[PDB]
């Protein structure tokens, strides 16, 4: 029932919180000092047991990790209600805002071997049997050619979704959303119960792979609804419009395939992604 | 498309904004709730309604939704909601209009069991002349059309609102609302390029809708139709783009009516009415040389 910071493989004696790093869904996330760290600060209801105990197997899970390419997690305290989540600090910026800066340029070399960073991530996380849940360009952070995926798993306990019979849906989400999990989405979905799986992950790597070459979100015209039935039946872009060659685009066609058997592993990803010129 | 009694009633709308000049925060005193909220401005004694759009982004882009905005002080229509002006506020962009006192057909509705058929036709007519002039005089497709947006009062009077002006303002809206009533157009679904023709679409769905008083996707059995008189998004949606269109029970409405709902629910956009066929159906025909007390009805159903 209680989560204590001196549980943890990290010596702890002070936490000082600074101020709030930027907006969110999830929780609040601050500066920290520990070094330098970031806080993710979360609100829970007073008593329910159950997804607490949820939340303390998945934080468990948390404490195996670490990786180059993964955001190191350093320890969580609970104390019901309001619970934290506290991780390393990443300099640099966002993906997001790096490929929507003008003054910056995204070469094909680059842009494979951003690509094959964030895929060695996933693998490992994969190899410990972690799933992401919500693999996007926000959520991975870019600095002088160092690449880390942050937020891993915490999408299962996000409650992002939460008016009476309509469903919210934020900008971006849907184009990483596998068809299958699309094809479910319903006003009493939930989180919690969405079948995500490890080629819904390769699929949200394959949207990242979209934006790192068009440099924005597939369906950036399209309204949500038109884009959950076009990609419920399985409608997607291409990059030839812009000029890409066949080998950029068949990464595309293989992580975006339509039924998940088709889709590789992050190692076959990998692999292909090698063969690129 | 002129009377004289319009003219009059925009004449005196245009003297009223005249008393407002510009506007700010703390001009208004919030007295309920409709996110859109009856206000009442105190520089001027105007009853007012306020809806507050949420963004969080740069000072330029909100210029630009600003300029994109002041447009709606140019169109004026007795089938337009009156538009007064546009400010930022305090991570919040703010539009005020004219307050609707009957509210949307959508909650009128939901309080009445059905909307009679002819009072269904006066609002046809009146949708249909609104989108017209949109498209006429300022080559603006409304995008949004549905009972929610549409607004009635106690004068009698039914207008348009809501209407797509600021394509950037498309843009700046972080996230939308997908429920279980969808009114897009199937070929907006499909991504293809489209009209004013999905407009018609929509009103074709919203009338249905009223008239049956459910949502008539998916149809219902023969069960719920006789007491008349569980379902995820995409397969909705899916439904709507793949399934044939809605359409009126034969027996308790007149053929002018289903017809007119049937050309407006045809799904290839081509051969669906446009809105002069429209304007010269037989059913708006009828309806138009029709004496019926609109604002009678209206403030007997919903107590006003
Ligand atoms: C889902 N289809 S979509 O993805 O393509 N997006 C989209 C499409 C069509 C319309 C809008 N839309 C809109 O829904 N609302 C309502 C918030 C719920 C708008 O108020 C709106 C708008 N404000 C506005 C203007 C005049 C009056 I008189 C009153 C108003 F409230 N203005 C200026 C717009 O230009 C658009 C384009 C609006 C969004
Ligand atoms: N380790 C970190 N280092 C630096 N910034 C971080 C870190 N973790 C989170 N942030 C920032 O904290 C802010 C909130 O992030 P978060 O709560 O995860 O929402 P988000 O993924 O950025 N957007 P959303 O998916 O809609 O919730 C963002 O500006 C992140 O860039
Ligand atoms: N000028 C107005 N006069 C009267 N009621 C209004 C006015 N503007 C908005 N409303 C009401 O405000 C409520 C909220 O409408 P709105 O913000 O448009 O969301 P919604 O109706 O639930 N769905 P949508 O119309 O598609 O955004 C509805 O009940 C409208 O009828
Ligand atoms: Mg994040
Ligand atoms: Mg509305």
């Amino acid at each position: 029932t209680s989560i204590f910071l001196q549980e943890w493989d990290i010596p702890f004696e002070q936490l000082e919180i600074g101020e709030l790093i930027g907006k969110g869904r999830f929780g609040q996330v601050y500066h920290g000092r520990w070094g330098e760290v970031a806080i993710r600060l979360i609100d829970i209801e007073r008593d329910n047991e159950d997804q607490l105990k949820a939340f303390k197997r998945e934080v468990m899970a948390y404490r195996q990790t670490r990786h180059e390419n993964v955001v190191l997690f350093m320890g969580a305290c609970m104390s019901p209600p309001h619970l934290a989540i506290i991780t390393s600090l990443c300099k640099g910026r966002t993906l997001y805002s790096v490929v929507r800066d003008a003054k910056i340029v995204l070469d094909v070399n680059k842009t494979r071997q951003i690509a094959q960073e964030i895929v060695k991530g996933m693998g490992y996380l994969h190899a410990k049997g972690i799933l992401h849940k919500d693999l996007k360009s926000k959520n991975v952070f870019y600095d002088n050619g160092k690449v880390v995926i942050t937020d891993f798993g915490l999408f299962s306990i996000s409650g992002v979704l939460q008016r009476e019979d309509k469903l919210r849906i934020q900008n971006g989400w849907l184009c990483h959303l596998a068809p299958e999990i699309i094809r479910q989405l319903s006003p009493d979905t939930e989180e919690d119960k969405l079948p995500f799986s490890k080629h819904s992950d390769v699929f949200a790597l394959g949207t990242i792979w979209y934006e790192l070459h068009a440099r924005e979100w597939p369906f950036k015209t399209q309204p949500a609804e038109a884009i959950i039935w076009q990609m419920g039946t399985g409608m997607k872009p291409n990059l030839s419009q812009i000029g890409m060659g066949k080998e950029i685009s068949d990464i595309l066609l293989f992580c975006w395939a339509f039924e998940q058997e088709e889709r590789p592993t992050f190692t076959k990803l990998m692999d292909m992604l090698e063969k690129l010129p | 498309e002129l009377d004289e009694q319009q003219r009059k009633r925009l004449e005196a709308f245009l003297t009223q904004k005249q008393k407002v000049g510009e506007l700010k925060d703390d001009d208004f005193e919030k007295i309920s709730e409709l996110v859109v909220f009856k206000v009442s401005h105190k520089p001027s004694g105007l009853v007012m309604a306020r809806k507050l759009i949420h963004l969080e982004i740069k000072p330029a882009i909100r210029n630009q939704i600003i300029r994109e905005l002041q447009v709606l002080h140019e169109c004026n229509s007795p089938y337009i909601v009156g538009f007064y002006g546009a400010f930022y506020s305090d991570g919040e962009i703010s539009i005020c209009m004219e307050h609707m006192d009957g509210g949307s057909l959508d909650q009128v509705l939901k309080k009445a069991g059905r909307i009679p058929e002819q009072i269904l036709g006066k609002v046809s007519i009146a949708v249909i002349k609104g989108l017209t002039y949109l498209r006429e005089k300022h080559k603006i497709m409304h995008r949004d059309v549905k009972p929610s947006n549409i607004l009635v009062n106690s004068r009698g009077e039914i207008k348009l609102c809501d209407f797509g002006v600021s394509g950037q303002l498309i843009d700046s809206m972080a996230n939308s609302f997908v429920g279980t009533r969808s009114y897009m157009s199937p070929e907006r679904l499909q991504g293809t390029h489209y009209s004013v023709q999905s407009d018609i679409w929509s009103m074709g769905l919203s009338l249905v809708e009223m008239a049956v008083g459910r949502y008539p996707i998916p149809p219902p059995d023969a069960k719920e139709l006789e007491l008349m008189f569980p379902m995820a998004i995409f397969e909705l949606l899916d439904y709507i783009v793949n399934e044939p269109p809605p359409k009126l029970p034969s027996a308790v409405f007149s053929l002018e009516f289903q017809d007119f709902v049937n050309k407006c629910l045809i799904k290839n956009p081509a051969e669906r009415a446009d809105l002069k066929q429209l304007m010269v159906h037989a059913f708006i025909k009828r309806s138009d040389a029709e004496e019926v007390d609109f604002a009678g009805w209206l403030c007997s159903t919903i107590g006003l």
